[PDB]
C-alpha cells in the first residue's frame, strides 16, 4: 500500500541515474528542519515549544506552558505532553501563557497541530494581537453583513463566515480581562 | 524570475525541471508543467512544449 | 454537490475561505496597523492558459483590496 517509500535519500539515489551526474541533488524542505514529529523529546516538564506561525510573520517560537486554541468544536487547551491533534481553528483568541502573563492573539482561523513529540504548530493566516482591532467597526460591518443575504451560496457562505468571524471578534472584544 | 539580468538562475531551474521531471518517469505518468515568471515561459517550451499549460 | 464544510459544499476552496476571513479581519484593524496590513493584501499578477503549446488568452488581476469575495 506504501510501495513507493520516497524521501530525500531515495530521491538522491534514483536521481543519480536519470539526471546528468554533475548536477548536485536538489534540496528538500526536510533539510532546513531540525524538529520532526516522531523524534521523541523536546518536552522537559511543563513548557512546550509553541511554533505560532503566519505566512507573513513568526509570532512565537519559544517554549510555553499552556496554549488556549480556538478549535471548531470550541476553545481547548494544550499542556505539555498533550495527545496528538490536528485541530482546525475557528476565528478566536489564541492565548499564549508563560505564567501569570498572557498575550492574546486573535487569529483568522487555520489549523493547529500537536505532534507526538509535544511540539505545537499554530498555523493561521491573519494573526493579529487583539490590541490592534477597534471595537467600533465590527458591529458597524456586521450590520451590513446581516443585510446582504442572497441566494448565492458562494456569497451566502462568505456572509456566514463574515457574521461568524465578526460575532467572534465582538464576543472576544467585550469580554476582555 | 520576470526580469532578465539574473544571470543563469532561470536556466538552472529550467535544467533542474527536466532533471527532476525525468526522475518521476516510471510508468508513463501524466505531467502538467507550469511556470511562474516570464522567463520560464520562454524556456520550458524549448524542452517541454506539449506538457505546458 | 460536494460533501464537506460550508465553504466546501458551496464550490469554494479552503484557501479562498481562509483568505476571506483574513481579509475581513484585516479590514477592522487599528489605523496604525490597517494601512500596513494593506501591503500584505494586494493581489497583482496575471495568468494565461497554454493549450497547444504557445497560444492562449490572458487573465489579469489588479486587486488591491484582497481576494474576490464574489464567485471564482
Amino acid at each position: 500500500e506504501a510501495a513507493a517509500p520516497a524521501g530525500p535519500k531515495e530521491f538522491t539515489e534514483v536521481w543519480n541515474k536519470k539526471a546528468p551526474s554533475t548536477l548536485i541533488v536538489p534540496e528538500f524542505p526536510s533539510n532546513y528542519t531540525a524538529v520532526k514529529a516522531v523524534g521523541e523529546g523536546q518536552v522537559h516538564g511543563d513548557a512546550f515549544p509553541v511554533n505560532f506561525y503566519t505566512p507573513h510573520s513568526i509570532l512565537s517560537q519559544a517554549q510555553k506552558d499552556t496554549v488556549v486554541l480556538p478549535g471548531v468544536d470550541g476553545y481547548f487547551g494544550v499542556k505539555a505532553s498533550h495527545v496528538p491533534t490536528i485541530a482546525q481553528l475557528k476565528p478566536g483568541v489564541v492565548e499564549l501563557h508563560s505564567g501569570a502573563e498572557s498575550e492574546k492573539f486573535f487569529v483568522s482561523g487555520g489549523f493547529a497541530f500537536v505532534h507526538p513529540n509535544g511540539v505545537t504548530d499554530i498555523c493561521v493566516l491573519e494573526a493579529a494581537t487583539l490590541d490592534q482591532v477597534d471595537p467600533a467597526a465590527v458591529k458597524s460591518a456586521l450590520a451590513a453583513a446581516s443585510a446582504a443575504q442572497p441566494t448565492d451560496e458562494f456569497e451566502q457562505a462568505a456572509n456566514r463566515a463574515a457574521i461568524e468571524l465578526y460575532s467572534a471578534l465582538e464576543s472576544a472584544v467585550e469580554a476582555k480581562a | 524570475s520576470d526580469k532578465g539580468l539574473c544571470g543563469g538562475l532561470n536556466s538552472n531551474i529550467t535544467k533542474y525541471t527536466r532533471a527532476t521531471l525525468a526522475t518521476t518517469e516510471s510508468e508513463g505518468k501524466d505531467v502538467v508543467v507550469v511556470s511562474i515568471g516570464d522567463k520560464g515561459r520562454s524556456q520550458l517550451t524549448r524542452i517541454e512544449s506539449q506538457r505546458y499549460q | 454537490a460536494p460533501s464537506g464544510p460550508f465553504y466546501r459544499v458551496a464550490g469554494m476552496s479552503y484557501l479562498r475561505y481562509s483568505n476571506i476571513c483574513a481579509d475581513l479581519l484585516r479590514n477592522v484593524l487599528k489605523e496604525p496597523f490597517k494601512a500596513k496590513a494593506q501591503a500584505r493584501q494586494a493581489i497583482h499578477f496575471r495568468q494565461a492558459p497554454y493549450v497547444d503549446g504557445k497560444a492562449g488568452a490572458s487573465k489579469v488581476y489588479e486587486l488591491e483590496n484582497g481576494i474576490p469575495k464574489t464567485a471564482n
